[PDB]
């Protein structure tokens, strides 16, 4: 959130206005928080990629389905690994406290990769549903929140 | 503008300083701005959901998308659903500003001189933008959903 | 007003109803001043005139569109009208004709878009075309506004 | 700055980023501390102005001088009018909590129209330091320091 | 105006209140408009079929019907209609008011020059009028009947 | 309420209606009523416009002050003659059912005149709604109803 | 009944008359009828379009002759579900208490739409008056007058 | 009379003295009168309320004055109420023989009540001398004067 | 457009007969009708007494009427009048249809146009509709004041 | 004068008829007399708002008094600030020459302004005429005669 504003003001010939070091202290005493929820969502993934693979194949079948991509063991291998890089990424947004560096490796030319992947993008869509709501049941209320948060934007960026 | 800024612009042109309702509408605007940035998430994470429930209700299986009807064509097709975007992005942005002046000055400036001179169906789009507003009523809540319906309604008045 | 008497359609349903779905039609019924044959004339109540001053009413409401303000009510002809002489059409003709109508409605505004208004105000639909337009604008140009 | 936030992410198709929501919630939480700091500087308007001129007018003699603007009374009352227009401005840039509504009305043509009117920018200036002094003495800490952050806006653009 | 208001404007013009005489005069005008009431609803019942009946015994098989007469043309026979069907309807007013100038001003304030310019026949419409009379009074009743035909006869007297 | 039904039955080429012969009957079943309420408001002439025209003097003085117009002892005994005219002209009305009594014989033409007798309109309408009020507090409630309904008519229409 | 008062009140610039106010206070007393007669036809729907099909066909049997319009099943099907029609918009009268909402969607136009639909509108008019005759039968005296008060409405328009 | 003089005998160490026990014997004696007295009052409560609330706002138009308490129609029959409860106190005294049925029900409290009710104490208090005179005009002359006391013992405690 | 005639032509465009939801919309409208005419009567009593009473709370001492401002000129206090007036005349009758349609059909059709053609300032005009509906929810009770400030409201949010 | 001239014949479709050139040229030729008028009226303003006040105050004390309007020094310097505001418009006419622009901002709503402000039109009548007396004592004989038109007008046109 620092490079957001530094390029902000870095565009302008103006320095950094006080207010955006407002957000920038604010962001710092928020940081610990932060960490807090980072290393409980770090240390819990397996979990979490079980309970996204639980909810997403009883949702949608036709992945497990033979004409779907992620058919047999190799293909739901890699279909759970894609979901543990997206909890990833969120790990590093939910540190960096604004989405760059999570959409800058997961979101701005991905919809080109699954389509000439063959795989439907709702399906990808549809897991980090699956894993904010396993997410939120690991965390408490104002952190289920702020994890929400960017699992939200991730799941607004594939849709 | 903001309400914020027009609170700031209304103190201005008296000379006046920031009086006391000056300080209680800023404080008002204070409070709701909580629920008014949880909207604009939760808007801006389905917003292409929205568009397709809004057309699913309204505009399909009508004789619009029948030939004759003006979203017959494919490019007249996208270019429909790049209108229903637009109003639903702009009217995100006249929500979280708490003042519907952005609307005045970027959606419904020179907006009926372009639907006229398109042949557009004027109120098959008020109808299209009031199913919008159910649709975001229904899926961001009633006391949200008011501020969501007041700017949509204020696009559908000014476009009528 | 209904669909099917538009004026395009039927020429021979012009002096029709308006129908429910247009506005309220005024006509001037019920003259006062006219109270039987028998000598009387020491009435009090005398209904039908508190229904023709709502006539003069509608006047001013369809002409100026508005109400007009208590100084500017032309009394000489609303009492011409209500003794008996001066008809509905000669009343808006003496109207459209006072200092009031065309102070309001001739001298702020375009020669064409004060015809326009005044087609709007008296006959009450927009004029079709220009077969209309400079024939009342070459009408304008040779007597004036009252012509 | 829920203006800036809102062009900036408008002159992008993309939406409200929410590391931006985080600036505006927090900026929606410090707002009633900018009220307070706003009312304060409201009620003591003409003890500001009286210091400020007090510390122009022992700082610089020139105006004073007849060969100065501010000679006489009526021109020495327009002056501490000026001095009176540039705290209103801090005052709405106090609370709108980004300087745009304040260089929108005091700085964006300023020094035209000041050399067309024959005074020198740099005395506004120490004009404008005074008010942030008398302030500064007026307030707390954490009060003067974020009231010296626009005050040392106003001084940064008058010169 | 009613016999009510009649009554208001005669103490009216004399300056003074309601007492005892105009208040009997009152009250007997509300015992016999229970039977007015009743007479309204079974006139209003069979309107056309009285106007028909009156015309089928008078008017009809005459000089006036043949060709050379007034109710020759269809026109002129529509007028006719129309013009029975108006004193029938005028009759029904002036017996709900209990007051026959309301009739006298609305109908026999003009009429009498319209048939003298027309050439109208005068005595033709006092026997068509009878004739109104005679049906309404098998209709109705007695004393509801005769009430009418006091107003009808106020019309056929002020046409003559 | 005869007369207007049966003009207004007159503009139409039609019969009086099924709904203004049941407005014709109500109006006959509540005349007995309203006589009684025209008895008690006849018998207590006398107090009711005093009680009224004191109240209007006490609300307003600009009356009975020299500089106005109901200044003596003839004027304010010509003052309570109006208010007299005014509560007779309500009896009628109560009685008619109609307004049109009221209307054409003291409403129709009382802005002209009373603009050329100097007299302030204001002040009637006070003293009418003191009429109001007093008549409410004599009789019995949903008939004060009644009454003071009237009365409102004539403030209203005065106005 | 109240949009009929309020256009009538609002051709004109006053204000309405409190004579409409009695006669709506009247209208909004009759409504229970009103609406009990409503229901009651209601809820008895088929048995008039039955009866009513009945006596037209026994009156006029030309439309189920092979010249006429009404024959065969489907083009009998679309004849009662015309007398279907009028039934409805006859009820919609009924609450509305008075012709506007049934001669706006039943009226105004039907003679070209029957003309150039080949169907004589006198054996229409003879079905809404054997509708009338069912209804009659169907209600009690109070209540079939006033239902055939809107019934004869319908039969008169049709011609 | 009975719980005063027990009430005066129980401070006292000793039983109820002959003075006492012929104070009771007098007012049993003359309670059926008393009674008689009640039953007049109970009879007249309509009227005699109306005329002393009228003869208040003759000689006292403050509070039916707009800026006074009693303007309107239900704030007048609240002081209707107040006189009607007056009323009622008075006839509980002349039945029981002391005042403290008048006392301990609407006497004790009353000046605060009434300065917290922003209503005056001397308009109440000519209301109850109002209803001292109506109540002496209707009945028999030593009795009005019995009457009228237990009145004038409202009316000196009111103010 | 009424309430009634609003609950008919929902239920005609269905085709739909009257339900049991219609009967309940309009039962309700029939047990408020009491107090929808008592309000409509004392708002006919003193309209112009409202209309004082807001100008003297809002814009009276203002800039508005001082010179420069819109009302300055006399006849542009009395053209304010008439609006003021205007607003509170048709807010009764939407009050009394229990239907807004009225004001969006005759008030607030054009008037964003006309006010921004004539330069006639926007929030002072939102700001003198509030002390109207102040002072009419003051003088008619909260009961009917709430109704009366919703079409009050729902011109003041039209005319923004 | 010449306005009114130029839209007289703009209704017709002829020229400016000589006989109006004339009235224009003789405008023309007093525009001087004119000029000095206004001047002498201009300068001495407050004199004549003084004297006018005076004049009213004895002649109608009601606006004195505090049922009426002008009751208070708040009140009173309205009053004389709307005397100042005619004493303007009575100097625009003079200049003008033809009642035109005095017309159209003091006149032509005056009564429905006054009327919703409370205040009577005949005691600015009378106000406007002690103006025109205190006038008619500052200036010569034609001087007076000619303000005395205007000032004619207006007191013609408040009532
Ligand atoms: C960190 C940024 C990042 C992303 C986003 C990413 C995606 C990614 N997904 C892949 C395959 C795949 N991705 C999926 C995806 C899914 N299973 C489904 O049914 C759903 C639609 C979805 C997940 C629930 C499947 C089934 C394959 C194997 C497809 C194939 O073998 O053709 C591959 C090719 C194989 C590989 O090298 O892993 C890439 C590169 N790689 C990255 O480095
Ligand atoms: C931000 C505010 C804003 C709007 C709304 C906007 C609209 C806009 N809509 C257009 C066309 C269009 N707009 C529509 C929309 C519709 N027609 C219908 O039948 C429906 C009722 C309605 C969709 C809900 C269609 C079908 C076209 C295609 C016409 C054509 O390009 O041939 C065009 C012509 C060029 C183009 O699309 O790229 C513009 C400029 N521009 C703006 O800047
Ligand atoms: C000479 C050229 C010309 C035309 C065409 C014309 C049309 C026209 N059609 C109208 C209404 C209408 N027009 C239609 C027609 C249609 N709706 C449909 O669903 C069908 C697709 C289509 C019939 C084929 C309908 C249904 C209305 C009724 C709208 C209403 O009045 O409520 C109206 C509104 C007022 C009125 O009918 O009387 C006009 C002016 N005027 C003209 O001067
Ligand atoms: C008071 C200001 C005013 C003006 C000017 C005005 C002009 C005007 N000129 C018109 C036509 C015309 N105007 C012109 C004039 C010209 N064409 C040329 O080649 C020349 C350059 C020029 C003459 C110097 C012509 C030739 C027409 C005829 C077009 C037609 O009617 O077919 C029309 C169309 C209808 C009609 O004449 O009756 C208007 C309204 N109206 C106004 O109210
Ligand atoms: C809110 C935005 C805003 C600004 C910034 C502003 C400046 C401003 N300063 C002015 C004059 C002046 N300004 C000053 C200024 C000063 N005295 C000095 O010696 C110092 C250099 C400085 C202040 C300490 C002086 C001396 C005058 C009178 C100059 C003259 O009369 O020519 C004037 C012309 C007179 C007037 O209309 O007030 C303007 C418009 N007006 C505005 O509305
Ligand atoms: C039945 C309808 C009717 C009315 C209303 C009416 C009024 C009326 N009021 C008059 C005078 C007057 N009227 C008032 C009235 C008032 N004093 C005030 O300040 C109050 C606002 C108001 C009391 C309501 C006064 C003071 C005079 C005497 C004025 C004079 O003598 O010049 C006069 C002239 C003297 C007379 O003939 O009595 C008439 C005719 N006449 C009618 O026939
Ligand atoms: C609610 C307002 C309303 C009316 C009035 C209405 C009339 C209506 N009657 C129709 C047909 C018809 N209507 C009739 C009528 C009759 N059978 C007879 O013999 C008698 C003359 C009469 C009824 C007893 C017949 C026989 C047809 C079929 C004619 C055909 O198919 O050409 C049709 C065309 C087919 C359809 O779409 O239903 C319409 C639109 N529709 C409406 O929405
Ligand atoms: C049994 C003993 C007893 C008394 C006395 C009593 C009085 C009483 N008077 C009240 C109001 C009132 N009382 C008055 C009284 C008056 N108007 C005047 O100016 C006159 C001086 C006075 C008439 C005597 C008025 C005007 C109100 C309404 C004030 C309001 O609503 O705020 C109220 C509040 C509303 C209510 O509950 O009725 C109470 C409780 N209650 C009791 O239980
Ligand atoms: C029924 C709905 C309706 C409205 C509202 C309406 C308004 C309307 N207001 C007007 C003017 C005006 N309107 C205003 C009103 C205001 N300006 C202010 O400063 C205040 C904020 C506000 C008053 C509260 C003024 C001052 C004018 C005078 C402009 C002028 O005529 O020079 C005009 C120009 C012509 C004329 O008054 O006669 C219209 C048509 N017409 C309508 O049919
Ligand atoms: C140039 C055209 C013009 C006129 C005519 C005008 C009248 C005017 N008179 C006003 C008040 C007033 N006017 C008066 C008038 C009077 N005192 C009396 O007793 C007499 C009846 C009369 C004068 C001798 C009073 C007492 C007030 C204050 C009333 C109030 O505050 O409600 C007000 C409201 C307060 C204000 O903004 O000044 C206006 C707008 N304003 C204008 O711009």
């Amino acid at each position: 959130i620092v490079t957001k504003s530094i390029v902000n003001a870095d565009a302008e010939a103006r320095y950094l206005s006080p207010g955006e070091l407002d957000r920038i202290k604010s962001f710092v005493a928020g940081g610990q928080q932060r960490l807090r929820i980072a290393q409980a969502l770090t240390d819990n993934r397996e979990r979490l990629v079980k309970q996204a693979g639980d909810q997403l194949f009883q949702k949608r079948p036709d992945v497990v389905s033979p004409g779907g991509n992620a058919y047999g063991q190799e293909m739901t291998a890699t279909c759970l690994r894609d979901l543990d890089y997206y909890l990833r990424l969120v790990t590093y947004g939910i540190v960096a406290g604004d989405v760059t560096p999570i959409e800058e490796i997961g979101v701005i030319g991905v919809r080109e990769m699954y389509k000439s992947l063959g795989t439907p993008i709702e399906a990808v869509g549809e897991g980090v549903r699956a894993l904010k709501n396993a997410a939120s049941t690991l965390l408490s209320a104002e952190d289920a929140a702020e994890a929400g948060s960017y699992f939200d934007y991730v799941v607004g960026a594939l849709q | 503008q903001d309400a914020i800024t027009a609170v700031i612009n209304s103190a201005d042109v008296q000379g006046k300083y920031l009086d006391t309702a000056a300080l209680e509408k800023l404080k008002a605007y204070f409070s709701t701005g909580e629920l008014r940035v949880r909207a604009a998430t939760t808007i801006s994470a389905n917003a292409a959901a929205i568009v397709k429930e809004a057309v699913a209700k309204s505009l399909l299986y009508s004789d619009i998308t029948r030939p004759g009807g003006n979203m017959y064509t494919t490019r007249r097709y996208a270019a429909c659903i790049r209108d229903l975007d637009y109003y639903l992005r702009y009217a995100t942005y006249a929500m979280l500003a708490g003042d519907p002046s952005i609307l005045d000055e970027r959606v419904l400036n020179g907006l009926k001189e372009t639907y006229n001179s398109l042949g557009v169906p004027v109120g098959a789009t008020v109808q299209a933008i009031q199913a919008i507003k159910e649709v975001t009523a229904s899926l961001v809540g009633a006391d949200a959903g008011k501020e969501m319906g007041i700017y949509l309604d204020y696009i559908s008045s000014g476009l009528s | 007003g209904p669909g099917i008497n538009n004026q395009v359609s039927n020429p021979s349903a012009r002096g029709l109803a308006p129908g429910s779905l247009g506005p309220k039609v005024f006509k001037l019924d019920q003259l006062p001043g006219t109270i039987g044959k028998k000598a009387a004339k020491g009435a009090s109540v005398k209904f039908s005139e508190s229904s023709t001053q709502a006539v003069i009413k509608a006047t001013y409401l369809q002409v100026f569109g508005r109400d007009v303000y208590e100084g500017q009510r032309l009394k000489v002809q609303e009492i011409k009208l209500e003794n008996g002489e001066i008809s509905v059409r000669d009343f808006v003709r003496a109207l459209a004709k006072s200092d009031l109508f065309r102070k309001l409605y001739w001298t702020p505004f375009y020669v064409c878009k004060a015809i326009e208004y005044i087609h709007r105000r008296l006959l009450g639909r927009p004029t079709y075309g220009r077969q209309e337009n400079n024939k009342y604008f070459d009408i304008a140009s040779k007597k004036g506004l009252y012509a």
